[PDB]
């Protein structure tokens, strides 16, 4: 059960939660702050 | 991006000043002519 919990927590890191991508570098390298901030907001909510 | 006498220079999902820092699989180019009032219809989610 402990192993399953940890594995699920790890696997939840690849979701998009509605953002364009699940990689922070792929977002920073393509956008200005005013929209990267929105994408980061969505990602932050999901991971929290 | 630096050339003047351009009515519109607008990018969706990409920061224009960052375009020199990215690599792509391939690039398409689409060319045509329309009226001045019709230029707003060229947009994602736009209706016309």
């Amino acid at each position: 059960q402990n192993a399953q919990a940890l594995n699920t927590l790890v696997k939840q890191l690849s979701s998009n939660f509605g953002a364009i991508s699940s990689v922070l570098n792929d977002i920073l390298s393509r956008l200005d702050p005013p929209e990267a901030e929105v994408q980061i907001d969505r990602l932050i909510n999901g991971r929290l | 991006y630096n050339s003047a006498s351009f009515s519109t220079f607008k990018c969706y999902g990409v920061s224009p000043t960052k375009l020199n820092d990215l690599c792509f699989t391939n690039v398409y180019a689409d060319s045509f002519v329309i009226r001045g009032d019709e230029v707003r219809q060229i947009a994602p989610g736009q209706t016309g």
